[PDB]
């Protein structure tokens, strides 16, 4: 099965050094690009760093770049360098393929807690949490300041789930497409600058959190999360 | 008795002949002589795909009309992106000798085969990324010249031990067997319907199959030499064929023979591939003489020719939506006209 | 042998000369009458402009 | 002056053979057919042939001028650097030629293992450089002296004509000439006795329109370093040297007929081109 | 947007290809034909579809292809070795059929310019059975001596005679089958045959 395994997570003085592992197996790790994806214990998804097929493109983060190192016996290296004390967080590896008709950002890995002791798309998720009971039918919304749809027809939005104490999973890719295993009740809507995410017959397994996050440039941003609890 | 069931067969043939002059009241001809000519049509080459090294034998389009299979000797099937050029799988064959390739119309699955005597099957959305071999199909006797897809878990071949064959991919079995053919069965086209399917093979005949029954329903012998290729109508109640005898001939399913040919006189080369345009008006073949002609279905004039191609045009596919058709050809290229 | 083969010989042909047959300038009025039909959304013998045109 | 009608003469005649048979062979190679090992020499022989065609007026001009520049210093220093580049790219491109064909005849499973474009195309880059390398020395040391100012070169000339001459006469030569005499007499064997006369042919040829190009150059070359300008006959060796550059450039017209139009192939995609 | 990610990637697998088709171009192909029980087996043995054997010899990879398999006719295949380096035909001496398939093959439009590399294998049965029998059976119009050299030289010069192509040779080699030189007389033919290709693709020959 896929499988991706992180590992360096630990206590670490402010200033210092750490390296990161993502052990890779299952599938076909050298035809697949990397991303970091970092958690803060209060905030939500933050993307990192990436690496592409091949290493020939490697992309960070403006508060990262300079300070992290991407590198990639099927495994994925973080170098950090300087941490600061806004570097504690738990820290995904995730694999995105690309090609046409493909599902980037479709697996994540278990996560590895760290601790320390201008130009970019805002995407603005309006509501932090909403109330729901099962049964029912619950709407997520998302903007972004500038048009996520492309001249070549495809709107770059992501949906993403984080049930309570999992990592994320892809729900919906480019703003209307379904991910594999994801169930039919999940279905995505948009037109250009503002998104849905419109579940029907919410079940006990879809509570957690939802993060809606772009691609149509780096850095890749997420939204601020919007939680729905039962009852 | 033999000699009784000879004379047998023999007042059948004639009766069916005479049964088939029966309805010749008028000829398509006769009935399109007033209509007005599609004119001149000129397609000019769009896209060039430049990834294969060895002589290009098959290639086949998507159900989204943006992406391509193609087949080589070179030991490769390219998934090409028609839009970008971009190429978006590289597989590489455990025989380089393949004559034939089809895509599944879910898209999720690529057909294979040629002189090893075997249909192999390829998953291109496998979990793991990279693409596998799902499936190889292993009972024909002689080569496969033809495979189509019905859906993702059964496939039609044709082969050159002078039989079809209907596959369960999840067994791996042969579901029905399609025999009748005296010569390698080298073409393969589908109905609209996917309820039944033509082949033409080297006897110079061409049978109505039905993939449920596995029966021949009729048998269409117009041409002189060895049928190539084939196809459907759009409507599904005709379809054409190319031979060896530089000849096209188009047939009626209803009416039970011939309606038109399609030749000239300054043509000589056998014909490699056919295809029909979206409407149908337009029947589009490969030549051997590098070229590919455009023919007008219900005139039979030429209406266009598709110069560009440096060797033998090998394949050629029209897209579901109609805006492209790509030819394939033994200099290693695949062009995109419009 | 050749017994068998000729019995399911002369089988088929029954069976394709049972087949009920319509007068052919039906079916070519049926072909023309489609082609007419679908005449208007056939991009190959009507140049596309290109803006419409993937190709373009 | 019967030298400079005759030198201008040449130089149109290149000019309009050359211009169409370089400019054929550039598009039927480079764009018509697919990179092989044998196409790559062949496009590059052409890139220089056709940048000599492209610097033949400039040369027209000169002459017309009867000594006189009324240009800077720096079309001076760059317009014949580019024009000997390019010759003596051309020299060196006819001896990766030679040196090629007696590859894969003396040395066929080598070949077979190791010969493909990517080494083609690394010699040609070694051969463009080499070239560069050449004419640095002119880019370097011609000058425009000020009755009328006129383009001129400044013991540095004794090197530099010396070294032109050897390297870009006696080893091409000699290498050029060891190969084709080896390829004559590996075809006395087997299949090849019978057409031995004719690759014979092929090769005699060749090398002599080689020679007839190249060798008078060499020769005024020489005798300009022996005999002073201001002594009797240097008039007539400066007046001749117009007329002999102008059949070193004719090699560049010739070329295309010689190389690329004996292949059947290439003979025939031409035609269907044309 | 992502597109850049996807030419990236097209990219690859384009260099991929490259690599491939320049490790691919290195074998020579021999296509290895004759008719059943001629000693095809034998000669790819002391060294369902397609059967292709490799081996090296002298750093050379020859990829040798056997389709006596195929039991279909050969005129909507033959096209697919065009590009063979040269052909093995074999001939069991000791047993017409052989003579039509090398004239067919011969004088193919495929194979104007493919040199045939011609193997008369049983070389000490051919003996033995003239010993026993005249070797008159097979050819009618054969007038001469009923000596084992003769009589092979006229089978070879028989074969010899189906060729008309001017720009392709034949090599005629005789086997005993008790030999373990025929990837050696392969190794000179095919080196001789690529020497005339390269002087060819040259325009010097
Ligand atoms: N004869 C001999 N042994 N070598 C003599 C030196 C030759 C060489 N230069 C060249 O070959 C290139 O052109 C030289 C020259 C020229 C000057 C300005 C503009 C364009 C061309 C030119 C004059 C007139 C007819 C043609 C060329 C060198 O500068 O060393």
């Amino acid at each position: 099965d896929v499988q991706l395994v992180e590992s360096g997570g630990g206590l670490v003085q402010p200033g210092g050094s750490r390296k990161l592992s993502c052990s890779a197996s299952g599938f076909a790790f050298s035809s697949f690009g990397m991303h970091w994806v970092r958690q803060a214990p209060e905030k939500g998804l933050e993307w990192v760093a990436y690496i592409s097929s091949g290493s020939g493109t490697i992309y960070y983060a403006d508060t990262v770049k300079g300070r992290f190192t991407i590198s990639r016996k099927n495994t994925l290296f973080l170098q950090m360098t300087s941490l600061r004390s806004e570097d504690t967080a738990m820290y995904y590896c995730v694999r995105s393929i690309y090609y046409y008709g493909s599902s980037p950002f479709d697996f994540w890995g278990q996560g590895t807690t760290l601790t320390v002791s201008g130009s970019d798309i805002v995407m603005t998720q309006a509501t932090s949490s909403v109330p729901v009971t099962p049964g029912e039918s619950v709407s997520i919304s998302c903007r972004s300041s500038k048009s996520l749809l492309h001249s070549n027809g495809n709107t770059y939005l992501y949906w993403f789930l984080q049930r309570p104490g999992q990592s994320p999973q892809l729900l919906i890719y480019r703003m209307s497409n379904l991910a594999s295993g994801v169930p039919d009740r999940f279905s995505g809507s948009g037109s250009g600058t503002a998104f849905t995410l419109t579940i029907s017959r919410l079940e006990a397994e879809d509570v957690g959190v939802y993060y809606c996050m772009q691609h149509l440039e780096y850095p890749l941003t997420f939204g601020a999360g919007t939680k729905l609890e039962l009852k | 008795e033999l000699d009784q069931l000879r004379q047998e067969a023999e007042q059948l043939k004639n009766q069916i002949r005479d049964a088939r002059k029966a309805c010749a009241d008028a000829t398509l001809s006769q009935i399109t002589n007033n209509i007005d000519p599609v004119g001149r049509i000129q397609m000019r080459t769009r896209r060039t795909l430049r990834g294969h090294l060895a002589k290009i034998y098959a290639m086949h389009w998507g159900t989204d009309s943006r992406l391509l299979v193609s087949a080589s000797q070179d030991g490769k099937l390219i998934i090409w992106d028609s839009y970008t050029t971009n190429k978006v799988h590289a597989i590489p064959l455990r025989s380089s000798w393949v004559m034939t390739c089809a895509y599944a119309p879910s898209g999720n699955y690529v057909a294979c085969g040629g002189l090893d005597n075997i249909c192999s099957i390829y998953n291109l959305k496998t979990r793991e990324g990279n693409v596998r071999v799902s499936r190889e199909l292993a009972g024909h006797t002689g080569y496969l010249s033809c495979c189509r897809f019905l859906d993702d878990n059964q496939i039609v071949t044709s082969s050159g031990d002078t039989t079809c064959a209907l596959w369960d991919i999840e067994t791996g079995q042969q579901t029905t067997t399609f025999t009748g053919h005296t010569g390698d069965v080298m073409s393969l086209s589908l109905a609209p319907d996917t309820r039944l399917f033509v082949s033409g093979a080297c006897d110079a005949s061409a049978k109505l199959w039905d993939v449920r029954e596995g029966m021949c329903r009729q048998t269409f012998t117009g041409h002189e030499s060895d049928i190539n290729a084939i196809c459907f109508f759009p409507n599904g109640n005709a379809f054409a064929t190319g031979s060896d005898d530089a000849t096209c001939r188009l047939f009626d399913l209803r009416a039970d023979q011939e309606l038109m040919t399609y030749s000239h006189d300054n043509i000589i080369c056998g014909i490699t591939s056919v295809s029909f345009s979206k409407s149908g008006r337009l029947l589009l073949a490969g030549y051997d003489d590098f070229n590919c002609n455009v023919w007008d279905a219900l005139k039979a004039d030429r209406a266009g020719v598709l110069a560009g191609h440096d060797n033998r045009v090998s394949c050629l596919g029209v897209t579901d939506d109609g805006m492209a058709v790509a030819t394939g050809s033994w200099d290693s290229f695949l062009k995109i006209w419009n | 042998a050749s017994i068998a083969q000729a019995r399911k010989l002369v089988e088929q042909l029954k069976m394709e000369a049972n087949i009920d047959r319509i007068k052919v300038s039906k079916a070519a009025a049926d072909l023309m009458a489609y082609c007419e039909a679908h005449a208007k959304e056939d991009p190959l013998l009507t140049p596309v402009p290109a803006s419409e045109n993937p190709f373009r | 002056e019967p030298p400079v009608i005759l030198s201008m003469v040449i130089l149109s005649l290149t000019f309009l053979l050359g211009l169409p048979g370089n400019g054929l062979v550039l598009w039927v190679a480079g764009l018509k057919m697919q990179r092989t090992v044998n196409t790559i020499w062949f496009l590059h022989l052409t890139l220089a042939d056709l940048l000599c065609c492209l610097s033949l007026p400039f040369s027209l001009a000169h002459l017309a001028l009867q000594g006189q520049w009324p240009y800077g210093r720096f079309l001076c220093k760059l317009i014949p650097s580019i024009i000997v580049l390019n010759m003596f790219a051309s020299v060196f491109l006819l001896t990766a030629i030679s040196l090629d064909r007696c590859l894969v005849v003396f040395k066929p499973i080598w070949c077979q293992n190791h010969r493909n474009v990517g080494m083609a195309c690394s010699i040609c880059g070694c051969i463009w450089v080499v070239a560069f390398v050449m004419c640095i020395p002119v880019f370097v040391y011609r000058e425009i002296f000020t009755n009328h100012n006129r383009c001129g070169y400044k013991t540095p000339l004794v090197a530099i004509t010396i070294t032109r001459l050897v390297v870009g006469f006696l080893l091409p030569s000699v290498i050029m000439i060891a190969c084709y005499s080896f390829i004559v007499f590996r075809m006395q064997r087997g299949r090849f006795a019978k057409s031995q006369s004719k690759t014979f042919r092929v090769a005699v040829v060749v090398v002599a329109v080689f020679l007839v190009c190249w060798t008078p150059y060499h020769i005024f070359g020489v005798l300009s370093l022996l005999t002073d300008p201001e002594t009797p006959l240097g008039k007539t060796l400066m007046s001749w040297d117009h007329v002999c550059i102008a059949l070193a450039s004719a090699n560049s017209c010739f070329n295309p007929f010689l190389y690329a139009l004996l292949g059947k192939d290439f003979r025939k995609k031409a035609r269907q081109s044309i | 947007a992502e597109e850049r990610a996807a030419l990236e990637r097209s990219k690859a697998i384009e260099k991929n290809l490259k690599e491939d088709g320049i490790s691919a171009a290195k074998d020579v192909k021999l296509l290895l034909l004759g008719a059943d029980n001629s000693g095809k087996s034998t000669i790819v043995k002391q060294m369902t579809g397609i059967v292709e054997t490799h081996f090296t010899f002298k750093n050379l990879h020859f990829r040798l292809f056997d389709v006596g398999g195929q039991r279909s006719e050969r005129k909507k295949w033959i096209h697919c070795f065009e590009d063979v380096t040269a052909i093995i035909f074999c001939v069991d001496l000791s047993d017409h059929e052989s003579l039509m398939l090398f004239d067919s093959i011969c004088n193919n439009k495929f194979f104007i310019d493919t040199s045939i590399i011609l193997f008369l294998n049983k070389k000490d049965l051919f003996g033995e059975k003239i010993k026993k029998s005249p070797l008159t059976i097979c050819f009618p119009e054969y007038t001469g001596p009923n000596t084992y050299e003769d009589a092979a030289a006229y089978i070879q010069a028989q074969f010899e005679s189906k060729n008309r192509s001017p720009n392709k040779e034949i090599y005629c080699h005789m086997t005993c089958a008790t030999d373990t030189n025929n990837a050696q007389v392969i190794f000179d033919a095919v080196t001789d045959i690529i020497i005339a290709n390269n002087l060819r693709g040259c325009g010097l020959y």
